[PDB]
DNA sequence: CAAA
DNA sequence: CAAA
């Protein structure tokens, strides 16, 4: 049949990849949620991969961040942002993700208030005990809010009940403003 | 058979008068 | 013969009576009643040719009916007289007009239509009736 | 790929944002049902985050809403209303969602009669023991029924079998009367 | 971004609601399945509220219905039947939905032979333990095929292994003649 | 809204239906899978409705199939099967499906050697313990590939562990060389 | 109504297919990754049938891949690589997938660095505790990063919980560089 | 070879007589 | 439009 | 259309 060439979601290509192993420490939207980049993604399109331990030093019941740098050249208001993931975890928790908008004048964020984050809903391909994906997108204004900050973005991934244990996938986002072209055998 | 291409439908529009209502009425 | 427009079942009282299709080999065949053979008395041993030739004549009648004068204007026609509408009560045909129906056909354009077409049939018509003389009250009923 | 910019239902921007903490009562249509919203949402267009203690002080299956007010300018009949939620709770209780709309001459509603709620649903991307989500959206009459009340519309939440415990999330409900534009990068 | 207006159901809007209670006695299909409509909708649109026990006092494997009159002024042989639902049961038992066509010379039926349904699988949106939830639709002939019955739709509710309990939700159906206008914001 | 009028499986309407109980005997691609059709459906559509035991006596893991004879009329290379199924199964056994293609110099095949069967994966709607569900199609050569044997198409169903006990849905499927008109309100 | 023929992945037709049988050994990213290929398909559409046993002989959480050998003769920088996988364990381990794209001077790669392994989530139709199903594909730049080396791309599995036990189902996989050509009635 | 964009073909339609069915039918 |  |  007709091969479909859209999608929701174009996960980056050859860049923008950085490995996080370790301890995620989840938190509660009262205290500051734990942004898991230190080489935070820039060319805002960033693949992440997790092979960490889900760690509850903290709360039970929390959400920990994959972020990037967006590229606010465009004059247009706001654009696209889409977001690809896979998250297998260990610990029967029920995931769930979504996208998140944020500023701050810190070119690297290692943690961000939760009373200073975005949210953004998208359909979760699906959310099982151990394993949550979802390959959406959302309408984001990408111009800073406060004269001065960068503006984040990325997915946010929470639970009701956490349990400590190893985690796997990929985190994936990008910020429409290029189309990734591609060999379509009828033209 | 006619050739032109299809025209929508105007007016339903004579003799002497018809509507008696009291004066001049749009 | 249906007496009222309620003795009329779904289809015709919504949409009217059928008619017969475009004439053809099949659509269009000799009454079903035709005569295929006709069959004359004989004695045992003789026949009557003066009989004989009645006979033929007789069928004949017969034939030139079944074929193209059942109805009885159509008779008196046959005799080179004529037959008032009011003779048989028969509408009176003021006008009849016809054409062909033609159109264009649709493009599709978008990835799985792309090569495929609909076909919009639409045409124009005038129908023109002159001036006519109604002499009795009466109703003008124009089908389709 | 062709990046998609359609969607069933477009989260809010920089507005309409409210955070709703503390106890949720579910109910049953029998009875007045909890709107978790004292400070409604306006610009019919609401985000609503979650970090609340699902109790069962009342019966053990019921439901509770979150609602906006219908903006009624519009003269068209009725217009779309678009509902992404994303709700991870902690008790297993099968969750499910569905869209709403009630009256009422009360401009901040609490609680609205069961027999008093109308129901649109709709599909669920996820509807797993303790995560449901969803991104969709219906039609709704935007006019008000009795010459006098205010029209709500809004997600509602209901189980089988609640079960006391934390739910986090966010939920998500827009009339659509605007369209977000967007960095379409080939226009 | 750009608002999604297709949808495979559009749920009834102001009119063809009932509210069923009571218990649900799901059956097999050797014997008669339970149409749990005795006010059924009319306007071939229906919307009905589940706030009943299931029971099972036949068998454990069984199905349930509920229905609505199709209409059959339509000359067009057949027409689009969409259905979306939404059920959260207590007991889990791994529902499953799907769209059902059946005649009858009783105008409330309520209940129908097994031999006598016609099945139309439907994409369920989920199938967990203890929630179902679809939204979708399928073509069928509208016209009565023995002179003189009425033709029934609506989806139909089955389960491998029942389970007594508490289910919830809304069932909701239509025939499609006729596509709810709804305010676009760029025309 | 615009009610949506594409589908990737268009389920037969009132011909091609077939009843199957008893016991459904899965097996393992080493030996000859169980093609559950003695009459076995031709028009090339077919619906299949299932209450029969899944019954364990040879392998704990297998499959099982339903089949239909391709129509090979079609000059075109070939065409597209859709398939629809919704199963519910009350032995915990995390189903799959998919479509095939096999062949067979016999009219009404009972069973086929794994060896002989060709697979082509379809999106599964779900895939939880207890019931599978999906509505898609695939691109199929329609054409007996040996000089002398019948095409045969349907939808497989598998699983890693079985378990005893009874299921019961129903089993769609078509090849599409026929769209099913619809009443579409707005031509 | 109308048949949908586009489709995000389109499962190659009567060649390309390779069965698998075997032990699976997962591995993790710190090591070199198990490519169940020993005679890898070639035309860059691949089909693999699985009948084999997951074995944890090495780590409890790791992940498996399945590959083909990326045609390069198009001079267009990138093209769409589908996937469709249907698999279905036996232990509970809430699998996961994802395409891959990784290079080798090596023609038939037995095995491939974690390090050297590139990422592209998918939409996963389901990820179950014993069952994962996905049809999705994504873009890849199909030349040769480091002149010498044949590109591959595939779909992996993993899981942060492996589970010694029985896997089944297919893993396909498909280079578009061509579109089936399909009976569509209409035209 | 004709010039002209595709038209859509018309009646199947002249000598004497050919169908006698009892009189006029349209 | 007094088709006065 | 009596192609009487
Ligand atoms: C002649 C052509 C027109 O359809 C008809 C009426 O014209 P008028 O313009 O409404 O008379
Ligand atoms: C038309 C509009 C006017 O009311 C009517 C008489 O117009 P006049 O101007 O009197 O005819
Ligand atoms: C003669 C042959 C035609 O059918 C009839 C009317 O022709 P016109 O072209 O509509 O007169
Ligand atoms: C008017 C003028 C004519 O004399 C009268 C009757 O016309 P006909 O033609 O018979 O009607
Ligand atoms: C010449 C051109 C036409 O196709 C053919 C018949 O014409 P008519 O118009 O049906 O004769
Ligand atoms: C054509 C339609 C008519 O029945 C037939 C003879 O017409 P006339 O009028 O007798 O030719
Ligand atoms: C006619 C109607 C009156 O009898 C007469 C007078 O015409 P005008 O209208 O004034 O003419
Ligand atoms: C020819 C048929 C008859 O023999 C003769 C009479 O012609 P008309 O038809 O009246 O002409």
């Amino acid at each position: 049949m007709y091969q479909n060439f859209v999608t929701k979601h174009d996960t980056a290509i050859q860049t923008s990849r950085f490995s996080v192993t370790g301890n995620v420490i989840p938190a509660a939207p009262t205290g500051n949620i734990p942004v898991i980049n230190g080489g935070s993604i820039t060319a805002e399109r960033a693949v992440v991969n997790l092979y960490a331990n889900m760690n509850v030093s903290t709360s039970s019941d929390g959400s920990f961040i994959v972020a990037m740098k967006v590229d606010t050249s465009p004059t247009d208001p706001n654009c696209v942002i889409s977001a690809g993931v896979n998250l297998s975890f260990a610990g029967t928790s029920y995931p769930i993700v979504g996208i998140v908008r944020f500023e701050s004048a810190s070119e690297q964020p290692t943690s961000i208030a939760g009373s200073e984050v975005e949210h953004y809903p998208i359909e979760m391909s699906v959310g099982s005990g151990g394993v949550c994906s979802a390959r959406d997108c959302a309408t984001v204004d990408i111009h800073p809010r406060t004269s001065g900050n960068n503006v984040f973005v990325g997915v946010i991934c929470s639970s009701a009940k956490w349990t400590s244990g190893r985690v796997i996938g990929t985190i994936a986002t990008t910020q429409v403003i290029h189309e990734y072209q591609v060999l379509q055998p009828l033209k | 058979a006619r050739p032109g291409r299809p025209q929508p439908l105007r007016g339903t529009k004579k003799g002497a008068r018809l509507w008696y209502v009291g004066g001049q009425q749009f | 013969t249906e007496a009222n427009p309620s003795n009329l079942n779904e289809d015709d009282a919504r949409y009217g009576f059928r008619c017969c299709h475009l004439k053809n080999i099949w659509s269009a065949p000799l009454p079903p009643e035709t005569k295929l053979a006709e069959e004359m008395g004989i004695e045992s041993n003789s026949i009557d040719i003066m009989g004989l030739q009645a006979a033929y004549a007789q069928l004949h009648t017969e034939q030139e009916r079944t074929y193209f004068m059942q109805r009885y204007r159509d008779v008196i026609s046959s005799f080179g007289g004529s037959t008032s509408y009011d003779a048989d009560n028969r509408p009176l045909l003021v006008m009849h007009t016809d054409f062909w129906a033609s159109g264009y056909d649709v493009d599709g354009t978008d990835q799985s239509s792309l090569g495929q077409f609909s076909g919009r049939v639409q045409q124009t018509f005038k129908h023109s009736v002159p001036r006519f003389f109604v002499p009795e009250h009466g109703v003008m009923m124009t089908l389709a």
